């Protein structure tokens, strides 16, 4: 199951 | 800019006259833009599928291109790869012993 | 034995026209189980293994929502990094991301990882403590300070030690028939005379799973280093893998040479010799 949120670089 | 490494091989040990699958495995390259053709007697095979792009720990990409084929005494098969790292398309002949 | 779940993301910008190409693949061990391709027709996270198709519509709606959001994050990042590195809008660039978790043979958490690369070089990665970041260069320390402020390593450590291992453990049981099956290598040796005094012995390992394998040549019971060739492990295309190792020997001396095959599917390693 994927991670729900990725913060921007 | 890393140059692609190429292996051309069959899925199963090859027997003339027996259906099989022709693989071209390209790995170690960057960037991901690549042209790969499977050739039968110098001509491009049309019904060629490929794997979904993935990469190794050094971030280099790999792809498998494949199609059904039937080895014969008489036909030659090859893989043809072009990449920005290559001056000209590289052709690797299928050798059933490799 | 031990097991892993991993996700791989590649995004490639298209300066000539449009938005980046985005490709995401998920693995349990060496089995691809989901995929997403921005140029495919479905625009959905798609199954690639029979045991994930059991999952209900809540699963596929959520995974589609997540991966499409990640595509947009990479799109934004491609623009941001183009500025950080003072590059023109004319060139194509690449972002790659991989993260996942390993469990031991008791299916308990072993380690987590989360790694990021720009144009094929390390950019930023979570350290094994899952608390600190390795920034490769000064652009990456700008990102690192931004992610410290936003509690990113916090959320990553929670997922990698919690959610990640929980869903890996769920997949391992739903997919038990394949995921917990080892396919030991089918091995044989071939002989290829290269003259009337020399020949290549080729030791083959076929149709094995997982991909991890060791093939080694011995001469008179001691490691043979010279005149050996070892190819990179390669997919068969049916979910299993192949590998071979070869050595050139004087004709008639083939019996001194033994190929040794180590693989999780073999209780004891295997020894082959040409007759
Ligand atoms: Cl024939
Ligand atoms: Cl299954
Ligand atoms: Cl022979
Ligand atoms: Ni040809
Ligand atoms: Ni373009
Ligand atoms: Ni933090």
């Amino acid at each position: 199951i994927l991670l729900n949120k990725h913060i921007d670089a | 800019q890393r140059t692609p490494k190429i292996q051309v091989y069959s899925r199963h040990p090859a027997e003339n006259g027996k259906s099989n699958f022709l693989n071209c495995y390209v790995s170690g390259f960057h960037p991901s833009d690549i042209e790969v053709d499977l050739l039968k007697n110098g001509e491009r095979i049309e019904k060629v599928e490929h794997s979904d792009l993935s990469f190794s720990k050094d971030w280099s990409f790999y792809l498998l291109y494949y199609t059904e084929f039937t080895p014969t005494e008489k036909d030659e098969y090859a893989c043809r790869v072009n990449h920005v790292t290559l001056s000209q398309p590289k052709i690797v002949k299928w050798d059933r012993d490799m | 034995g031990s097991h892993s779940m991993r996700y791989f993301f590649t995004s490639v910008s298209r300066p000539g026209r449009g938005e980046p190409r985005f490709i995401a693949v998920g693995y349990v061990d060496d089995t691809q189980f989901v995929r997403f391709d921005s140029d495919a027709a479905s625009q959905r996270m798609e199954p690639r293994a029979p045991w994930i198709e059991q999952e209900g519509p809540e699963y596929w709606d959520g995974e589609t929502r997540k991966v499409k959001a990640h595509s947009q994050t990479h799109r934004v990042d491609l623009g941001t990094l183009r500025g950080y590195y003072n590059q023109s809008e004319a060139g194509s660039h690449t972002v790659q991301r991989m993260y996942g978790c390993d469990v031991g043979s008791d299916w308990r958490f072993l380690r987590g990882y989360h790694q990021y690369a720009y144009d094929g070089k390390d950019y930023i990665a979570l350290k094994e403590d899952l608390r600190s970041w390795t920034a490769a260069d000064m652009a990456a320390q700008t990102t690192k300070h931004k992610w410290e402020a936003a509690h990113v390593a916090e959320q990553l450590r929670a997922y990698l030690e919690g959610t990640c291992v929980e869903w890996l453990r769920r997949y391992l049981e739903n997919g038990k028939e394949t995921l917990q099956r080892t396919d030991a290598p089918k091995t044989h040796m071939t002989h290829h005379a290269v003259s009337d005094h020399e020949a290549t012995l080729r030791c083959w390992a076929l149709s094995f799973y997982p991909a991890e394998i060791t093939l080694t040549w011995q001469r008179d019971g001691e490691d043979q280093t010279q005149d050996t060739e070892l190819v990179e492990t390669r997919p068969a295309g049916d979910g299993t893998f192949q590998k071979w190792a070869a050595v050139v020997v004087p004709s008639g001396q083939e019996q001194r040479y033994t190929c040794h095959v180590q693989h999780e599917g073999l209780p004891k390693p295997l020894t082959l010799r040409w007759e």
